[PDB]
């Protein structure tokens, strides 16, 4: 479970000189975001539904999406 | 047996030559911080998120405290081959290669050991081994510096801990060891004798929390039957009366778990301390502070709850005398004999951080004493949830550990015993650790004549 | 592996500094930070790659610490100093031919992703 | 009233879990000694939590409190599982009790307490004075010797039953069995509490 963050708030910690761990987080929270992206798709919608159809089916992959 | 041969033998105490029907009153107790004073850490009676001011007003408030000592009581810029110790805080000139004062605070790894919405085991994975590494960042909230050295270890300046550090520079990203620094003390209160008239005044920290849950006996036993008869009818014949004060509990009143307890057996516990409470103010009087497990506010400012460990026998007490025979004090509390100031902590403030969220700093009671101290030296923030209140928490004036020092402070609930004293510039601290009372109890005398503390084993 | 099957995948991530009464508005707002993540074993060579990178937008004013908070407390990669927006926009899509994004990754495919910066880039720079 | 039929099953629980802990017919590991189980006991009671079985022995006080009149002696029967034989007949009364005559006065609550106090102590003591072999294989069940009842036939009678209140009392007059009706007989305190006679003895096979 991520958490998610407000863009208001997100903008509160981005812009200005408050402290280290407001930069560290809205960094890392948007590098989780896409490091979960990238296994979700990892996961779900590249290997499982689509790419295996393209090497069977002969259409290219965006087609099929 | 001759058990009973030794009382036999023993029949030169007749009476302890007692009249018996005369009371010797022992303390001459002066107890001047009940009325002349506002507690800090009590609560505002107009009173009767919050966290996040509190960092950065505990931040600013140690910044301009020792801004005052870095080369006032610590380093003059002439040595070092004049390397600058100037005053500078930020990450951006401490790349510069002379060494300066890097005043900051350590956050480097405080997370827990023990533990599913939020998934945090998968988190924790994380948590293990990064925080098993023992390796110190420093954070002024202007960057993180790296540290190695010898003190990493030995000096346990495990959170909130506003430092100087003086280290042959020879990177921006590390330094070694060498030195720290400390808030400028506030000043001697000054310690009494009373030469004129010794009263060989009372000694007593004694009772770390009865506690007592309804679901064991073992913790029943060992109060109301040693106890509240050392103080008076258990005799040492007859010295152990005339060292023992007034009664002093810090925290854990009655145990409990929050989850599992009821009204009628949260009263069964109260009333079974009433009777406690009861049996022994004809004797010894009593001062008693919350908590930790009993009810609380969970926090180190925590409103004392009046009128609910008594029963009715015991309640009009209150009503009939204010403050002296008992009354309601917080987690810490400024005891002050005509300047023999001593601090109270129930324990949960250095027991969170020394087995419950420390995964690092660690090179069990020689390692747990000194957490206390170097909570005592810095006054910083201890715990994962201070201060903890809706209206109020902290006004500028009343810091939950304070800047104000005493001359011992009180912390409860250890395994062990541990009774060390230690001379600061200041003034002199004795270390206090007395531990709970289902580890063997440990129970304590502690200060006013000479200064000396004297355990008892009541196991 | 041992031949590349297909379709490595990269996705791109914003932030917001927006009006704070407000939702974001790309036609009215900017983006200071990029953020990118090709993190597997489907691309082979894995030097700079499979590898996430960071890139800034300031107004070269050093003084407020922003660059050196983030090299010294966070180790990921060593972070691309980048100005002038469009300038940075121009080396993300340098940094997109160096690379391979056969998959263009993202979330909310025409409003805070790619399209957002697309769109973007069309009515304001 | 009210209140003393509170204490009267605050006293039975005591009785009964005390007794089934000093027959050792569940495990002693299971049992704590304690003052709450719903309520404030006298002493501290070895009771083992195992919420299947304090639901049934809150149970079985509260049906044998639903009659209280028609009750003069409850008692607790002790079997084998080898034979059907009574091992122990713990006696208990219901004699002269305040709740049939519904008297407000008196309370005396430490009074009280300090009798049933005295009576539990006394069922500790005759409790360890007979020794233990052959500890495990053996059983529990229930008695009472009333002078005046009958309710089995309310099941009967083509009922139409329609509250929560006569549900249970249909499954207090179920779970009750007339059953057909010596070898040693030994002595117990009992509490002399004004209104609460519970003249309590003990019987061995």
């Amino acid at each position: 479970r991520l958490p998610h963050f407000s863009f208001e708030s997100l903008t509160n910690m981005w812009n200005a000189k408050k402290s280290t761990t407001e930069l560290k987080t809205v960094l890392n929270y948007w590098l989780s975001r896409a490091q979960i992206n990238i296994q979700l798709l990892r996961k779900q919608d590249y290997i499982a539904r689509n790419i295996e159809q393209a090497r069977l089916i002969g259409i290219d992959f965006h087609s099929v999406y | 047996h001759m058990d009973a041969l030794l009382t036999k033998f023993n029949e030169d105490r007749s009476l302890q030559d007692e009249n018996l029907s005369q009371p010797r009153t022992r303390v001459r107790i002066v107890d001047d911080n009940l009325y002349n004073k506002s507690n800090p850490f009590q609560l505002c009676y107009k009173k009767r998120s919050q966290y996040y001011h509190i960092y950065q007003y505990r931040l600013k408030t140690f910044r301009e405290r020792v801004l005052k000592e870095c080369d006032k009581r610590w380093d003059a810029g002439f040595t070092l081959n004049g390397q600058l110790v100037l005053k500078k805080d930020k990450v951006l000139d401490i790349q510069g290669n002379q060494p300066c004062w890097c005043v900051g605070s350590i956050y480097c790894e405080m997370k827990y050991k023990p533990n599913t919405y939020g998934a945090p085991d998968l988190t924790k994975s994380y948590t293990d081994k990064e925080g098993g590494s023992d390796e110190i960042m420093l954070e002024d909230e202007s960057g993180r510096v790296l540290l190695v050295g010898d003190f990493i270890r030995s000096t346990p300046f495990i959170t909130g801990v506003v430092v100087g550090i003086l280290g042959m520079e020879a990177e921006a990203g590390t330094f070694q060891v060498l030195d720290i620094c400390y808030p400028t003390p506030l000043p001697q209160n000054p310690f009494p004798a009373p030469i004129a008239t010794c009263p060989t005044r009372g000694k007593i920290a004694l009772v770390s929390g009865l506690n007592l849950n309804n679901t064991s006996p073992d913790r029943l036993l060992r109060l109301e039957i040693l106890r509240e008869f050392l103080m008076g009818r258990i005799n040492n014949k007859i010295d152990d009366i005339s060292l023992i004060g007034r009664l002093l509990i810090c925290g854990n009143s009655v145990d409990f778990d929050i989850k599992s307890v009821n009204k009628d057996e949260l009263m069964i516990s109260l009333t079974e301390f009433s009777k406690f409470l009861h049996n022994i103010l004809p004797s010894i009087s009593v001062d008693i502070m919350p908590g930790t497990n009993d009810p609380s506010d969970k926090s180190l400012p925590q409103q004392p709850f009046h009128k609910s460990l008594f029963d009715k026998s015991l309640e009009s007490y209150f009503n009939g005398s204010n403050k002296e025979i008992l009354n309601l004090v917080t987690n810490p509390y400024e005891f002050s004999y005509n300047g023999v100031d001593v601090l109270a902590v129930s324990g949960k403030n250095i027991n969170d951080i020394c087995k419950y969220v420390i995964p690092s700093n660690d090179n069990d009671i020689e390692h747990r004493l000194d957490l206390m101290e170097c909570t005592m030296k810095w006054q910083n923030i201890a715990p994962t949830a201070p201060d903890t209140l809706w209206c109020y928490p902290y006004t500028d004036k009343d810091p939950f550990v304070l800047d104000k020092w005493p001359h011992v402070y009180i912390v409860a609930n250890q395994p062990y015993f541990g009774t060390r004293v230690v001379e600061i510039g200041g003034k002199n601290i004795k270390i206090i650790s007395v531990p709970e009372f289902s580890s063997t109890g440990m129970i304590i005398l502690l200060d006013l004549e000479t200064l000396e503390a004297e355990t008892v084993k009541i196991d | 592996s041992s031949v590349h099957d297909s379709l490595t995948h990269l996705t791109l991530e914003i932030h917001a500094n927006t009006r704070s009464d407000k939702i974001p508005d790309p036609a009215i707002d900017e983006v200071s930070m990029i953020i990118w993540c090709l993190e597997e074993e489907t691309f082979p060579l894995d030097l700079d790659i499979a590898y996430e990178g960071i890139m800034i937008v300031h107004k070269a004013s050093e003084d407020s610490t922003f660059p050196t908070k983030i090299q010294h407390c966070i180790n990921e990669i060593p972070v691309m100093f980048y100005e002038s927006e469009f300038e940075m926009f121009e080396a993300l899509t340098d940094l997109v031919l160096l690379l391979d994004p056969d998959i263009l990754s993202g979330f909310e495919i025409h409003n805070f992703s790619w399209g957002y910066i697309i769109e973007r880039c069309q009515k304001i720079h | 009233n009210r209140w003393v039929e509170k204490w009267l099953r605050v006293y039975l629980k005591c009785y009964i879990n005390l007794i089934l802990f000093y027959r050792n017919v569940y495990p002693p590991q299971s049992f704590d000694y304690t003052t709450y189980q719903s309520f404030n006991l006298p002493q501290f009671v070895p009771i083992n939590r195992h919420p299947a079985l304090i639901d049934y022995i809150e149970e079985l006080i509260l049906d044998v409190l639903s009659k209280l009149t028609h009750v003069y002696r409850f008692s607790i029967c002790i079997i084998n599982k080898k034979n059907d034989l009574c091992i122990e007949k713990y006696v208990l009364d219901f004699s002269e009790l305040q709740h049939v005559d519904k008297d407000d006065q008196i309370i005396t609550e430490t009074e009280v307490f300090d009798e049933f106090r005295s009576s539990l102590n006394s069922l500790i003591m005759h409790l360890e004075k007979l020794p233990k072999v052959n500890d495990d294989t053996i059983t529990f069940e229930a008695v009472i010797n009333a002078i005046e009842l009958e309710l089995g036939h309310k099941l009967d009678r083509n009922r139409r039953v329609d509250s929560l209140e006569e549900k249970a009392e249909i499954e207090r007059d179920s779970n009750w069995v007339k059953c057909q009706e010596k070898i040693k007989l030994t002595s117990l305190v009992g509490s002399d509490v004004g209104p609460l006679i519970i003249h309590q003895f003990s019987e061995k096979l």
